[PDB]
């Protein structure tokens, strides 16, 4: 829209807040629904957040295009691997619990 | 005698190949006014009349003498000299600015960004301009307190890392607070258009709430809070 | 007789081709606690993301699965104090970024902008980060 | 050795305070291609430091009438004001203040939503018979700050070409007509001639001839001096206003709004001494009378502080919410510069050089005038407005809140008169190819000066000389010594010493130019004071205590022998300086008593003046 920048700022805040609610959810109702919500929310929030770092620190049309393109690849591979881990392995919530039992 | 040392940034554009340096001066505090500007004027009048800086009002209203004193951006004319004689006061130009000479920065981008927000009253029907005073209630005028008092010294904006890295496209806290001053003026009819001008990734949204702006303001204003109010208006306004 | 856009353009054109130096900034500016905490929020956020991406890469690339690596780790019979350090180090940036994230979400509502409250809320973020981290590293 | 850059405009305004801003965009708004040349960025001008407000008979607090404001100003000026200019100013005042509010000036407000107005020194209802007037419109106690920021913001809507941080050196004169100005671009050290059909001088005052003043460091009489170097007269420069309440120490202004809101002046013995000096007006008498009163209390042993050298402004009996809403600016300033909490303790204050009543003489239309063989003659192409002009709306004493009004009224007047007199695009007049050459010779001379007396030391000798010889009360012997000391300091400028040999941002040089300018204003001021053998407004001669008019207006005029023009003092001083020698010549021209319309607003004959 013509309000693209304000909608993005609002969406960033909504995803932060969702991710904040997933932390109590993971501890209280761990399971596949949480595991994939964390997969989606963790990838989206970090993709948006890393994009702000790129916007602040990277200058020039080509370096900007390269950083943002590398970031999409990083984010797309990140989300796939997290979904991979949730489907073929123990999933995020169980992994954390297993790590903490060490 | 109470000798105090100042270490002041020096650069001469009329010396070819001159490199920026610090120069130390010694000032007897018993023969000097209490403010840092008093020491700068005393040095210029008595020790080194090549030392160059901006100044006018000497009372913190004009905004001319903004500079970095002891790590913080302030006005030299209201900044008390530190009477601990074991410490040297370092004095720099406003940070991340092109230096014209010594402590004189180039503020013309900062001024051009203020021009770009149209910092003046705008009415949809301006044909009545001059006939009668516009009516503004005491309460709606109170909304301007903390906003209209800005002297445009650039202390806040030159303290903001977001303005350091992206000062070409980010308006910075001085200009953004003045944008909000006109957005909430009840007599102004262009609130939506003023919000619409900040619908891009840089003009407003490089603010990440660092809050150096509000710490540094020699008028005790809160440009950080004014920016947060813009953001809330940005996400709520309809067309 | 010059628009603002023309004025900004002439500024950059004049200055970038000049011999004028750029005045110092980060190397000379005085730090405060809010300023230090603002950049640590960015640093812990980037660190958490790079940790998530590495984890995600290992799930795709390592030939064994997670329970094997947990078993391998336990087989080393590490000291409880060293386990406690590793847990504290893992949870500390998450705890910091989370509590400070909440502080950011409060600012985004327009609350807590008085400079004395920025300082109160930051010190509050620090003690909760410590308390929650030590409580969780004990788990 | 100096690359000269030549420009062509319809009009050039020198100065970007309140008057120059209003003239400059007013000219552009009439279709004139206009340059505004200013030594400071515009919002840094001394106008930004103004506090108490701006007078206009809007009638928002009571029923008002601009003719009462007219009368107050005429009586205020002690009958050295030109009543035609005062008519224009006071009748134009409502429309001018309304113009400012419509630009967006954030005036304090009343319960009806209208502009809040306070009481202020020497203003009354019913032609001096109706009690205290409340017509000083204000933005808290920061009116000048908002006035200037609003005028600057409004000026961004127009095609005015700004030349910021350029220092005007001289006018370009030819055959008695101004052809433009010559200036130094401080940012890059180059010389600029601005050719134009009309030139407007709005450069402010010269409070910095004194050792203690409320004025900015940049109030150096620069346009005044250029006029003197052009061989033109200045007017009434002996008439310097001491504001009753500069803060002790730094000299910072504490607004008369404090007394207008209820504050009172007290001496060492807790007396509200103004009740004795001016039983009706009290602490809201005229500034010349309040300042003389305070000065008497100190020299008669009732000074406050450890040195017995100031008095107190008391505000703490006033409700703290009133201080926060009406006087927030001076509440901060009293803390920073005095460590005073205004809710608990009084502000140490003394009379301090504040405002120059005289200036470049003009008519009511802003046109600069000379005076030749008993006749006023407009100087073609040359206008002045604001504190640098002598219209003269202030005469021997300016009422508080009338200067900011003068700025916007006469800044616009200059624009309106050019528009009714000239058209845009008329062929800008040529100058000789070497015009302005002597201004550059002087600049190069100072830039390389290598004598015995550095600039800061010569300036200090001028300021302490003016301070102790041309103060609130004066006498002939002391003025004569000030004249002799000042002329010597002027000659000793041949021994000047500077150190900065650069040309980019050489404030060592720019302050040596300002010194030359202050010196020309100060020579005219003190030599005019010595010659004026009477007491009128701010000029008090303890060897000539009476006001000397063409009649004795204390008794009926029936049967009085009118005094010849050379035997009385109700006349403007016209001062000229031979810039090489420093010799001051003085002439006189009549005060204008006719208004613009006798049926609409009677000329006010002179009278005993008492508050
Ligand atoms: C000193 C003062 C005066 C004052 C006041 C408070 C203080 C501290 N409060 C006032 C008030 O509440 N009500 C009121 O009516 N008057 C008040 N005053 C007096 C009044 O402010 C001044 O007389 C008035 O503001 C002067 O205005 P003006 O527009 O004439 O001039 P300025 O603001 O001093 O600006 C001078 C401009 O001229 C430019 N300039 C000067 N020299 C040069 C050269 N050589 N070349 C180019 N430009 C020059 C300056 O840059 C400035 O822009
Ligand atoms: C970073 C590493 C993650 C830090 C998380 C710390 C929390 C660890 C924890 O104590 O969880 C325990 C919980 C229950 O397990 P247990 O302690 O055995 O208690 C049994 C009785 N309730 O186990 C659970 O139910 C898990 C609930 C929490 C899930 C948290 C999910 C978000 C993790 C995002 C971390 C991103 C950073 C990655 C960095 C490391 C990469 C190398
Ligand atoms: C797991 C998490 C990861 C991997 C992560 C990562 C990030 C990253 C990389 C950023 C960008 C940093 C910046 O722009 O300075 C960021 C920003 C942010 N995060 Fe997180 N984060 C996590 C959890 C949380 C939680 C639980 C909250 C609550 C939260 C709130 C925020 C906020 C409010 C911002 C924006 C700060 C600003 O606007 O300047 N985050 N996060
Ligand atoms: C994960 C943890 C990340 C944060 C921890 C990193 C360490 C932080 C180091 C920086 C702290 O630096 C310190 O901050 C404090 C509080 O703002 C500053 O103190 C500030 O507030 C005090 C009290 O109102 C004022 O007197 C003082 O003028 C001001 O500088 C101090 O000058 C600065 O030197
Ligand atoms: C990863 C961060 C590396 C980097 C380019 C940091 C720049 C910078 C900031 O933007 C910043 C933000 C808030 C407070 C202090 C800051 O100081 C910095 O070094
Ligand atoms: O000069 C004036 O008109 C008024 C002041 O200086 C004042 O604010 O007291
Ligand atoms: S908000 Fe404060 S620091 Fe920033 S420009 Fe205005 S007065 Fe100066
Ligand atoms: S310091 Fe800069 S990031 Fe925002 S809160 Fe202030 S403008
Ligand atoms: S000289 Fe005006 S703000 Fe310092
Ligand atoms: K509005
Ligand atoms: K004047």
């Amino acid at each position: 829209s013509s309000k693209a920048a304000s909608l993005h700022w609002t969406s960033e805040r909504a995803v932060s807040a969702l991710l904040l609610g997933l932390l109590p959810a993971a501890y209280l109702y761990p399971g596949p629904a949480v595991d994939y919500s964390l997969a989606a929310a963790l990838t989206l929030h970090g993709h948006w957040g890393l994009g702000q770092v790129i916007t602040d620190y990277v200058h020039g049309d080509t370096p900007i295009k390269v950083a943002n393109t590398g970031l999409y690849v990083l984010s797309a591979i990140t989300f796939t691997g997290l979904c991979y881990f949730n489907y073929y392995d123990v999933g995020i919530c169980k992994a954390v619990a297993m790590l903490w039992s060490i | 005698s109470r000798i105090k040392k100042f270490s002041i940034y020096r650069w001469d554009p009329d010396k070819p190949g001159d490199k920026p340096r610090m120069q130390t001066y010694e000032v007897d505090l018993n023969k000097c006014g209490p403010m840092v500007l008093d020491a700068l004027i005393k040095i210029k009048n008595e020790l080194d009349s090549t030392l160059t800086f901006r100044r006018s009002c000497r009372e913190g209203i004009c905004g001319s003498c903004a500079m970095n004193i002891a790590g913080g951006n302030t006005l030299a004319c209201t900044k008390k000299i530190d009477p601990d004689l074991s410490k040297t006061t370092k004095i720099y130009p406003l940070p991340h600015m092109y230096v014209v000479k010594d402590l004189v920065p180039d503020l013309s981008n900062f001024y051009a960004q203020y021009k770009s927000i149209e910092p003046y009253l705008k009415k949809k029907d301006e044909s009545k301009q001059g006939k009668e005073q516009y009516l503004q209630s005491i309460e709606d005028r109170q909304k301007l307190d903390g906003l209209y008092e800005c002297i445009l010294c650039a202390c806040c904006s030159t303290s903001c890392p977001s303005y350091w890295w992206n000062g070409d496209k980010y308006l910075g806290p001085a200009v953004l607070m003045q944008a909000y001053r006109w957005m909430i003026d009840s007599r102004d009819d262009y609130t939506e258009e003023r919000l619409a001008q900040l619908q891009d990734p840089f003009s407003l949204y490089r603010c990440h709430t660092i809050m150096n702006c509000t710490r540094t303001c020699p008028k005790g204003l809160n440009p950080g809070k004014a920016i947060a109010e813009i953001k809330k208006m940005m996400a709520t306004y309809k067309e | 007789a010059t628009t603002a856009k023309e004025e900004m353009a002439r500024f950059w054109e004049k200055n970038t081709k000049s011999s004028r130096p750029l005045s110092p900034h980060i190397s000379i500016y005085k730090w405060s606690l809010p300023m230090a905490m603002s950049i640590t929020h960015r640093g812990t956020g980037v660190a958490l993301s790079l940790g998530v991406s590495l984890f995600s890469l290992a799930a795709l690339l390592l030939p064994e699965q997670f329970p094997h690596y947990v078993a391998v780790v336990k087989s080393l019979s590490l000291s409880p104090a060293l386990i406690y350090s590793a847990k504290f180090a893992l949870v500390f940036p998450l705890s910091y970024h989370t509590w400070n994230g909440i502080r950011h979400l409060v600012w985004d509502m327009g609350k807590g902008f008085k400079l004395s409250q920025v300082e109160q809320s930051g010190v509050v973020v620090l003690i909760l980060t410590l308390l929650s981290s030590a409580a969780i590293a004990a788990m | 050795q100096y690359p000269v850059v030549d420009h062509e405009f319809d009009a050039v305004v020198v100065g970007a305070g309140g008057a120059g801003l209003r003239a400059a965009f007013g000219l552009s708004e009439a279709g004139f291609n206009t340059a505004c040349v200013t030594k400071l960025f515009p919002t840094r001008s001394h106008t930004v430091a103004a506090q108490g407000g701006i007078n206009a008979a809007l009638g928002n607090m009571e029923d008002d009438n601009w003719r009462w404001h007219f009368y107050d100003t005429v009586k205020g000026s002690d009958w050295l004001g030109d009543q035609d200019a005062i008519h224009y100013m006071t009748e134009q005042a409502p429309a001018a203040v309304i113009e400012l509010e419509n630009y967006g000036m954030p005036f304090s407000r009343t319960e009806e939503g209208k502009i809040y107005q306070r009481a202020f020194g020497g203003q009354s209802l019913q032609f001096g018979k109706g009690g205290q007037a409340h017509r000083c419109c204000c933005v808290a106690d920061r009116t000048g700050h908002s006035l200037l920021h609003t005028l600057y913001g409004r000026s961004l809507r127009y095609d005015t070409s700004y030349f910021v941080e350029y220092f005007a050196l001289d006018l370009l004169m030819e055959n008695g007509e101004c052809r433009g100005v010559i200036a130094l671009c401080i940012e890059d050290g180059t010389i600029h001639r601005f050719r134009a059909k009309n030139t407007v001088i709005a450069t402010g005052g010269y409070g910095r001839t004194y050792f203690s003043c409320t004025s900015a460091h940049t109030s150096t009489g620069d346009g005044t001096a250029m006029v003197t170097r052009a061989g033109l007269p200045c007017q009434d420069l002996e008439f310097v206003q001491f504001h009753p309440t500069g803060i002790y120490g730094a000299g910072c202004l504490i607004t008369e709004g404090c007394r207008g809101e209820g504050g009172i002046l007290i001496n060492s013995q807790g007396e509200r001494f103004m009740e004795r000096y001016a039983p009706v007006a009290k602490d809201l008498a005229s500034r010349d009378v309040v300042s003389r009163s305070m000065t008497i209390e100190i020299r008669e042993g009732r000074g406050c502080g450890p040195e017995k050298d100031h008095v107190y402004l008391q505000l703490h009996h006033l409700p703290p919410q009133q201080l926060a809403t009406r006087l927030p600016g001076i509440s901060e300033t009293a803390m920073i510069f005095a460590g005073v909490d205004v809710t608990k303790e009084p502000i140490p204050v003394l009379p301090t050089v504040h405002y120059n009543m005289g200036g470049i003489p003009t008519n009511y239309k802003g046109q600069v005038i000379t005076h030749v063989n008993g006749e006023d003659k407009v100087v073609p192409g040359l206008y002045a407005c604001g504190e640098a002009a002598s219209a003269s709306v202030h005469g021997a004493n300016r009422l508080g809140a009338n200067s900011l009004l003068d700025l916007v009224v006469f800044g616009r007047a200059c624009a309106l008169t050019i528009a009714e007199t000239c058209k845009p695009g008329e062929p800008v007049p040529s100058i000789k190819p070497n015009a302005g050459e002597e201004s550059v010779a002087n600049l190069d001379k100072l830039r390389f000066a290598d004598g015995t007396i550095r600039t800061s030391e010569a300036r200090l000798n001028m300021q302490k000389t003016m301070q102790s010889h041309a103060a609130v009360f004066r006498t002939g012997s002391i003025l004569q010594e000030g004249c002799e000391k000042l002329s010597q300091i002027y000659r000793d400028l041949a021994h000047l010493k500077t150190f900065d040999r650069g040309i980019v941002w050489n404030t060592d040089l720019v302050e040596t130019l300002e010194l030359q300018n202050l010196m020309l204003c100060a020579l005219q001021t003190i030599y005019g004071a010595e010659a004026r053998k009477e007491s009128r407004g701010a000029h008090a001669r303890e060897d000539y205590k009476l006001r000397i008019d063409e009649f004795d207006y204390s008794k009926p005029l029936q049967g009085q022998q009118k005094r010849p023009f050379e035997e009385h003092w109700r006349k403007h001083t016209l001062s000229y300086v031979d810039v090489k020698s420093g010799k001051v010549t003085l002439k006189y021209r009549p005060v204008i008593d006719r208004t613009l319309n006798e049926e609409d607003c009677s000329s006010v004959p002179p009278a005993i003046r008492s508050y």
